């Protein structure tokens, strides 16, 4: 009753696909279930305390251990969504579950398996009968809470409610220029409508409230206030992770002993996956840092807790992954090297100080208050500093000239920065280290440029390209009180990076809090260069 | 009709020949069409010129007319003796048609069919760009055109500027929603179906996968605003500014009369032309904002002006924003199209050249090669660099300064190409006398005496010396700032010229030489000829072997000869000091433009080295008559299957007259053949002789890894051609040559008799094993397996014992060297034999990608691989000799001192100028023509999108070109496209056969006017990748050299394509991954749009530099928005094209690592202790760790310490390497003396029963110690995917 399809690398089971998420395979697409119908006695133990007391705490007492992927029919299961297709030939779009598709296979060669509409005869109906291939169609209904569904064709075809049975078609605009239109043609009604008005302004006038449906559990709510949007298949914004990461340090918050440990006087190095070097400190940047440190064995373990749809997340709008309270939660854990970056505490103290600093920082914090207003949460908690924007920034533009100076893949690198001075015992550095097991400087590749011959070089060459962006005046005129941006001065062709290797989503970053821009001059960190 | 008068306005010489060019704006030549005559003069009034318009182009001031057909008069012919008018006032004039007629036979001696067509492919590629240009875009119809039916934005596809209000809130789809609302539906929809399809596709399908990535939106995304930056000299007061650019505006209802289909009018758009110039003072301090035309104040330019630098220059940079309101009806009137920026200096100044070169942004650190990488390159001079746009300068008499500097949106550049030099009038005349002399022929220096040898030899090491001597008058006069690379230029090259007449020497002194030298000239002459004889034959033509046997074929090129001169002296003695001595030990490098032949020039290196060690004798107490000789190393698995076939040929060669010399009587080369074997993994050769008898018996209801024979050509019968000895406990496999008759010296009926009958070749794993080949080619990922295999330390020589009937023996095989009399044979009984030589040579091919994971794995086995191939002689040990080959180098020192230890030599040396080194001549564009690049960049459109429109845009100009010109456009009828991954070709590949078709038919069937594009015709589509199955890949090769086939029609006027019954039909669209490993020169392919930047540069410069070989090249990337590497490239695109080498991104090798001892560290030290020794080579060696073996781990230990300390240069790193061999080694020393068990490596055998294995495999727990790699790189097992197919009911309905 089962059948093999495809394999993808265990790496992607926690960031890309996972319990929730469509999958754009050759022939046909998915959607991974839920891990209460997985096989629990195929998946081998993480031994980590540590990080199991920190979502013993989020998910209740009940959690029992971290468990690996499971690793001749073993495998992750999977359900064909959307359950409607479309036809090569005949352009004919219909349910699978009518009963008028039929599906072939090769149990040797799985990733040829497709659907075939049986015995197509042409759009007129005038041709040999044979078999056609059947491809998915690429459009969805998503919901703010949490709920994914399929398309209204038929409400949406008809105008609203209607008691018509016929079929549909697709039509296209028949010209050698025009390529995104679409059309859909009732047979026997003939209503004609086309795909534009789905999307904008006249989507809330068009489309039908939720339903309520969450495909990976096989339930339906009862109803669903919220308003709906519609989303390509494939497209970024359909599904987000939630993850809990920690770093494997010798022996409540999980960067506490983090930042204790990797600034002490000797940093220990008896444990096996732990080794630390203390080469250097570069020429021209000795009043701003302290100390930099090269790791040459690294570990960092990771878990999965949930997901959400439309919105990145900031805990109402945070969907589960099993019927009930769940027993096990998926794992990974990683063996790298990293490079930490110490900052001088003085010269900090001086810099915050200042004018133009402070004029800033009332900006950031009318932008923030401005985009927590219009989500109904409390407006006076969680803000960050404005010490977090500078080294976020920083952070974020050595990534990006490290993949452009060494031909490295940009997923590859992942950032963690230390800035909390709410405790007394205050903050500032700045991590990278490397994100897969197979990835671009793997073997020793990271720690070379640690060495203060190049450094040097990459610092002066990052700071010195984001002087004039590419899209500029209107980039740093841009201004987030006016409309409740988390950012100012950061568009993408300067500062953002993929989803993989950012730690919050591209909020709280700024770029002429460190060199002299267009439009302001004195909120510079880094003077003279 | 028309006789117009020349003023010779056009600059590029191409463009004048073929065109005129009238002053004036064009809506006063109205009267002048396409298909017309137009008679040229000069001022004087001579009649010159006779031709036919194909089209026309306009501008703001003037016109320019493209030619068809063209006759040019060779005589001087009046016009007083014409009865027609002279044009009125400079102007065109029309001509009565009679008069024309009849005085184009009595005066000009022609007629109409007479007129001879325009020949040049330079004009026809010319004309082939302009139209992609115009159609992409624009304006297309002219300043002043008119466009029907369709809304201004979505007709262009780049160069276009949004107004302020739209970019702030972005997009969420292509087509908004408000802007479609037509009264009637959409009239002109048509089914969505792969309608009259017939692909003609042949489907193959294998399995493959590769990697992944991802990106933001490109949907999102409209920039409203660009600009540049440009550094200008000081004393200067003020400049001059001008911008243009473009508006459109909407046609009411009863100004025009064009219909739709049903009656009722259509909408109408008009353009009219914006812009002027201002005059801007330099003070320091923003710029204030500043509008150039009245009519729309609402768009600006501005900037910043920055004080003076420490050199006397200044920083501006400029902009020009779109700050317009969005109005609610017609809502595309606020945007601007075709948008240019000029700056240039003021009318009044007395010297123009003002712009000067960018700061050089120096960080306080040099790095010599990187200096000596600015004095080469000291003629390419980077002026400004754009903001979302490309940029273009224009340079003076003086090198270092310009006088204008512009924007382009769609960026060009022409590449000058490399040759040899000897062929033209112009160059050293040395080199003239080689070639016509015949100095260089293989034929004639085989022949020679001695002395007349030398005489030959000594011209080029002359002439060499004496353009050193000339080299060194520019110290300081022609290379300021740069006196210490100005002699460290000429220090190598004196280097250079010293080992040249230090081989010459060693020549002289020697015969053992002579004869090793005239034999490599012999046979390579051979092989040269009889391969384009083989490949003739396979395609089925009529040729026979004396054509191919002239002078062009077997001939030399200069830098050959000089690398087989630079190699004698350290092959022909094993006492010559780069052998015996661990600094100072120069491994040659030798890089080169690509093709050039590389290969063919280390081939010869391998000849030498195999003829010369059989005349040497048994040195130091080892065997010399037989054994590995020469081993050739690559990354990939396709390209060693392409050299293999290469490789078949000259072996063949060498065993046809080591076959004619012994029937003389002469037995200096010995008894044993010459045969040559694979080495790669199993899933592309069996085994052993059990799997090679399976296959042939499956094949009758692979070891066949040859299509045809090397040496004739015939085809080979996998059914008939095939023997398989009998194996009791191991075969000898034969493959024959396919001829019937019996003349091929490789058949049935000939070489039965010899010692290895048929074709010389191995490709079963165990018969290499027992019957060592002379030569080996393999692949790096295989040495991982000698930690596993105890019985390959026979290939390097290391043997006791031997069976007469079987072959050499290793401790625990089945043989044992005794035997019974049985078939008749007679008994035997085994002998003990002397060692044999370790090998000679080593050869790496593609160096540049050994960097990186894959780089620092290589390096860490290296350490086994140079101390296997070591001995004794005299108290001295020998170390073999090291050869590498490159495309790029760069920071090629620590390299080469990291992976193999040694110093380097690269050859040929740099030279003081990038064109005119001594081997390589960089020639002109005014004699030799170039290939030209272009780009494309637009943002909001999709991936897909993007792709499709310039694909149908380049398939439907290709054919209107086609139609009038014939077959000269056959080059750029079939079109490459070159990818870099799997999953997007596999992506392009479904909208290739569906959507191309359809919207290439259909390019002439609207209202919408289209110029250039005409009407095609798409069937065939072909794919080159490593999931094409290896038997149809020289079929598709061997496809890809048929032309398209012409015929002229008189009723059509044109010409017209007409394929016969049982004829192969020309591919259109090929398509093409990392693997674009063409044969041959093939001559046809002429196109190649590239899609997406590659992660490399060396890969960018290998597979662009395919296509335009024989005919002028055109390559196009298509750039997106949305990639921070494309976007970087866009802005930088014309330097980037003409300073390659100085781009190419950083590598490193770094070994002896934590991370990298954890993996090869236990490899290492097994492969080590294991092919050296007896004790431990067997499967059950493992438990032989007593208290009296640890005098080889001493030994062990002590190289792998030695070579880390070396090459690490830090005591730390050798500390560290102590320590982890010292714990592995004493966990080794623990699980010895467990007793009650059987000790082993793995698991194998019958006592498995009782066998504790050691060792492991990359398998379900983390790694450890013991865990030993089975390649040089491994990715994780994946996770499998299930699916569940059941049917679930929805009762559950929507409501508002
Ligand atoms: N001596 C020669 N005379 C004429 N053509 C040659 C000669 N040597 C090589 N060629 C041509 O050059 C090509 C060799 O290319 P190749 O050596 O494979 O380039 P590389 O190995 O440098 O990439 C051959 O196909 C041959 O046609």
């Amino acid at each position: 009753n089962k059948t093999p399809v495809g394999e993808v690398r265990p790496s992607q089971l926690l960031w890309t696909y996972g319990p929730g998420a469509l999958i754009d395979l050759p022939s046909l697409s998915v959607v991974t279930l839920g891990i209460d119908r997985w096989e629990r006695e195929r998946c081998q133990p993480i031994q980590e305390a540590r990080l199991l007391a920190a979502v013993r705490k989020v998910l209740g007492p009940q959690v029992e251990n971290l468990r690996m992927p499971p690793f001749a029919n073993i495998g992750v299961p999977v359900r064909p969504f959307p359950r409607w297709m479309r036809c090569v030939k005949c352009g004919l779009l219909s349910p699978f579950d009518d009963g008028l598709l039929e599906i072939k296979e090769d149990r040797f060669r799985a990733e040829r398996t497709r659907f075939v509409h049986k015995g197509c005869t042409g759009s007129k109906g005038n041709l040999p009968a044979k078999d056609a291939d059947a491809v998915p169609a690429r459009f969805l209904l998503a919901c703010r809470d949490g709920h994914l569904d399929d398309f209204p064709w038929h409400y949406f075809v008809h105008g609203g409610n209607s008691t018509c049975k016929g079929t549909l078609r697709f039509f296209e605009s028949g010209a050698s220029l025009q390529t995104e239109n679409l059309w859909v043609r009732c047979d026997s009604c003939e209503a004609s409508r086309s795909m534009a008005h789905a999307f904008g302004k006249a989507g809330k006038e068009n489309l039908p409230a939720c339903r309520g449906r969450h495909p990976h559990l096989d339930q339906f709510d009862i109803d669903c206030g919220e308003e709906p949007r519609a989303v390509l298949l494939g497209a970024t914004n359909s599904w987000f992770p939630i993850t809990l990461s920690a770093l494997a340090i010798p022996q409540a918050d999980i960067k506490g002993p983090e930042w204790e440990v990797l600034t002490e006087a000797n940093p220990p190095t008896d444990y096996p996956h732990f080794m630390s070097k203390k080469i250097g400190t570069p020429a021209q940047f000795i009043p701003y840092i302290s100390r930099v440190l090269l790791l040459e064995r690294l570990r960092e373990v990771n878990a999965l807790l949930g997901f959400t749809r439309v919105e990145a997340p900031e805990r109402p709008q945070m969907a589960s992954l099993a019927r009930n309270k769940p027993e096990w939660v998926p794992a990974n854990q990683v063996h790298g090297e990293g490079i930490f970056i110490q900052f001088n505490e003085k010269t900090l103290v001086a810099w915050e100080s200042l004018d133009a600093v402070k004029q800033v920082d009332e900006m950031l914090r009318g932008g923030h208050t401005g985009w927590r207003n219009s989500r109904n949460l409390d407006p006076n908690e969680d803000y960050p500093g404005i010490r977090y924007a500078m080294l976020h920034t920083l952070s974020h533009l050595l990534i990006r000239e490290l993949a452009l100076e060494c031909g490295y893949n940009a997923a590859s690198i992942r950032e963690r920065i230390y800035a909390d001075t709410s405790n007394g015992s205050p903050q500032a550095g700045i991590l990278i280290y490397t994100a897969a097991a197979d990835s671009d400087g793997t073997l020793g590749g990271l720690v070379d440029l640690g060495k203060p011959e190049n450094l040097g070089r990459l610092l002066v060459q990052a700071l010195n390209r984001s002087k004039i962006c590419s899209s500029d005046p209107l980039c740093s005129e841009h201004n987030p009180e006016k409309d409740r941006s988390l950012h100012a001065a950061a568009c993408h062709a300067c500062t953002l990076v993929a989803e993989t290797s950012c730690e919050q989503g591209n909020r709280y970053l700024d770029r002429s809090l460190l060199i002299p821009t267009l439009e302001r001059i004195h909120a510079a960190f880094f003077k003279g260069f | 009709a028309w006789i117009a008068i020349d003023h010779n306005f056009s600059r590029a010489q191409v463009l004048t020949y073929y065109t005129l060019q009238l002053k004036g704006e064009h809506s006063l030549h109205q009267a002048i069409s396409d298909n017309d005559w137009i008679l040229v003069l000069d001022t004087t009034g001579n009649i010159t010129r006779v031709g036919r318009i194909l089209r026309i182009r306009s501008d703001l001031e003037t016109t320019t007319i493209f030619f068809d057909r063209m006759l040019q008069v060779k005589s001087v012919v009046s016009i007083g003796i014409t009865p027609f008018k002279f044009p009125p006032n400079d102007r065109a004039g029309r001509i009565q048609w009679t008069d024309f007629i009849e005085t184009l036979p009595k005066e000009l001696h022609i007629t109409i069919a007479d007129i001879p067509k325009i020949e040049d492919q330079t004009y026809i590629r010319e004309l082939l760009q302009l139209a992609v240009m115009d159609d992409l875009l624009g304006p297309a119809g002219g300043p002043n055109e008119l466009i029907v039916d369709m809304g201004v934005r979505d007709r262009y596809l780049v160069g276009k500027l949004a107004p302020r209000e739209a970019a702030e809130r972005g997009q969420e789809f292509p087509i908004d929603a408000e802007d479609i609302e037509d009264e009637e539906p959409d009239l002109i929809v048509k089914a969505k179906t792969a309608k009259v399809n017939s692909p003609s596709v042949l489907g193959s399908g294998e399995t493959d996968t590769a990697e992944e990535i991802d990106a933001a939106s490109n949907q999102s995304l409209v920039p409203s605003s660009l600009g540049m930056t440009f550094c200008v000299d000081g004393d200067v007061d003020r400049v001059e500014i001008e911008a243009r650019w473009g508006r459109y505006e909407r046609v009411p209802n009863d100004e025009h009369q064009f219909f739709k289909s049903n009656g009722q009018k259509a909408k109408v758009w008009k353009r009219i032309p914006c812009g002027g110039k201002i005059v801007l003072p330099l003070i320091e301090g923003s710029i204030s904002h500043n509008a150039p035309d009245s009519t729309s104040p609402e768009v600006r330019v501005q900037g910043s002006i920055r004080a003076k630098n420490d050199n006397g220059d200044r920083l501006i940079t400029l902009f020009l924003v779109n700050a317009q309101e969005e109005p609610d009806t017609n809502r595309d009137t606020a945007w601007v199209f075709q948008p240019e920026l000029i700056v240039r200096a003021a009318k009044d100044a007395a010297k123009p050249a003002i712009f000067r070169r960018r700061p050089v942004l120096d960080a306080d650190g040099m790095d010599p090669e990187r200096e000596a990488l600015e004095m080469i390159y000291r003629d390419r001079v980077e002026f400004a660099v754009g903001h979302g746009v490309a940029v273009h300068a224009e340079i003076a008499d003086d090198v270092t300064l310009a006088t204008e500097v512009r924007t382009t949106v769609m960026p060009q550049y022409e590449v000058q190409a490399t040759e040899t030099p000897g062929l033209e009038l112009s160059d050293r005349p040395a080199m003239r006398e080689m070639v016509s002399s015949g100095l260089l022929d293989m034929q004639r220096l085989a022949t020679l005496d001695i002395d007349p040898l030398v005489d030959a030899l000594s011209v080029l090491t002359n002439d060499y010396a004496t353009w050193i001597d000339e080299q060194n008058l520019n110290v300081s006069s022609k290379a300021k700032g740069f006196d210490t690379q100005a002699q460290t230029a000429i220090n190598r090259c004196q280097e250079i010229h010293t080992r040249l007449q230090e081989g010459i020497n060693t020549l002289k002194s020697n015969e053992n030489a002579l004869a090793a030298f005239r034999f490599a000239n012999q046979a390579m002459a051979t092989q040269r000829i009889r391969s384009l004889y083989a490949l003739a034959m396979r395609r089925g033509e009529d040729v026979t072997l004396d054509k191919f046997d002239v002078l062009k074929n077997r001939s030399w090129r200069p830098f050959q000869l000089a690398f087989l001169l630079l190699s004698i002296p350290s092959l022909a003695d094993p006492c010559h000091p780069d052998r015996v001595k661990p600094i100072e030990a120069y491994a040659d490098l030798l890089w080169f433009p690509t093709g050039g032949g590389k290969t063919e020039a280390y081939l010869g290196v391998a000849a030498f080295t195999m003829a010369i060690r059989r005349m040497q004798g048994n040195l130091g107490g080892y065997d010399s008559s037989r054994g590995l000789t020469v081993i050739m190393r690559y990354t990939l698995r396709l390209l060693t299957l392409q050299q293999f076939q290469r490789a078949t040929a000259l072996i063949c060669a060498m065993e046809v007259l080591r076959r004619e010399a012994l029937n003389k009587g002469d037995k200096s080369l010995g008894t044993e053949p010459f045969t040559i074997g694979l080495w790669v993994g199993n899933k592309v050769t069996p085994g052993t002789t059990e799997d090679s008898h399976n296959a042939i018996e499956k094949t009758r209801n692979s070891p066949v890894q040859l299509t045809s024979c090397p040496w004739c050509g015939t085809e080979i019968v996998p059914g008939q051609d095939v023997e398989v000895k009998k194996d009791k406990a191991g075969g000898r496999t034969f493959v024959y040559c396919g001829d019937k008759k019996g003349r091929c010296e490789f058949s049935k009926g000939k070489s039965s008799t010899q010692p290895h009958p048929g074709i010389p070749v191995l490709v079963v794993d165990e018969e290499i094993y027992h019957r060592p080949p002379t030569m080996m080619i393999a692949t790096v990922d295989k040495f991982a397996m000698m930690a596993w295999r105890g019985q390959v330390r026979t290939l390097f020589g290391r043997v006791e014992k031997e069976c007469e009937r079987h072959g050499l023996l290793w401790p625990g095989a089945n043989c044992t060297g005794n035997h019974q009399a049985f078939k008749g044979q007679p008994s035997a009984k085994v002998k003990a034999i002397p060692p044999i030589r370790p090998p000679d040579l080593i050869i790496q091919d593609e160096f540049h990608l050994i960097s990186g994971p894959l780089g620092t794995m290589v390096g860490l086995y290296e350490t086994a691989v140079d101390e296997l191939c070591s001995w004794t002689l005299n108290g001295k040990t020998v170390k073999p000799k090291i050869i590498a080959s490159t495309a790029t180098v760069r920071k090629a020192k620590e390299q080469v001192n990291n992976v193999f230890m040694r110093q380097v030599s690269v050859f040929p040396p740099h030279g003081l100028d990038v064109e005119d080194n001594f081997f390589s001549v960089q020639r002109h564009i005014k004699d030799k023509f170039g290939r030209r690049y272009l780009g494309v960049c637009s943002p909001g459109s999709s991936r897909p999108a993007m792709l499709i429109r310039v694909y149908t845009a380049f398939l439907t100009a290709a054919q209107e070109l086609f139609d009038h010109f014939g077959e000269p456009a056959d080059p750029y009828m079939t079109m490459v496209g070159y990818f870099n991954s799997l999953r997007e070709l596999g992506g392009m590949k479904r909208l290739a056969e569906d959507d191309v078709q359809t919207r290439s038919y259909r390019v002439q069937m609207s209202m919408v006017e289209r110029p250039a594009l005409a009407q095609r015709s798409v069937n065939n589509i072909r794919e080159l990748t490593s999931r094409v199955s290896s038997q149809d890949i020289p079929k598709y090769l061997d496809n890809l050299e048929v032309k398209f086939k012409a015929e002229f029609d008189s009723s059509a006027g044109k010409y017209v394509t007409k394929w016969q019954e049982g004829d192969t039909r020309a591919i259109d669209v090929v398509l093409a991954t990392n693997m674009l490993s063409v044969g041959v020169d093939v001559n046809r392919l002429g196109l190649m749009a590239v899609n997406g930047q590659p992660k490399g540069t060396a890969e960018y410069i290998q597979a662009t530099s395919r296509v335009g070989r024989s005919f002028p090249g055109l390559v196009c990337t298509v750039l997106t928005w949305a990639r921070p590497r494309d976007l970087s490239h866009y802005e930088t695109f014309e330097h980037y094209h003409a300073t390659f080498y100085k781009h190419v991104e950083a590598q490193s090798v770094t070994p002896f690592s934590p991370r990298a001892m954890d993996r090869g560290l236990t490899g290492s030290l097994l492969s080590l202790m294991r092919l050296k020794n007896n004790e431990f080579s067997p499967n059950e060696g493992a438990g032989k760790l007593d208290m009296s073996n640890q005098s080889e781990l001493a030994h062990a230990i002590e190289v792998l310490a030695t070579r880390a300390g070396n090459v690490a240069e830090d005591n730390a790193r050798k500390l560290l390497a102590e320590n982890e061999l010292k714990e592995r080694a004493d966990e080794w020393a623990k699980e010895a003396s467990k007793g009650g068990r059987i000790l082993g490596y793995e698991k194998r055998g019958p006592d498995k029963d009782k066998t504790v294995a050691l060792i492991k495999s990359p398998g379900l727990q983390a790694w450890d110690n013991w865990t030993v790699p089975m390649s040089m790189r491994e990715v994780e097992s994946g996770v499998r995917l299930i699916m569940d197919t059941k049917f679930i009911k929805d009762d559950h309905d929507w409501k508002p």
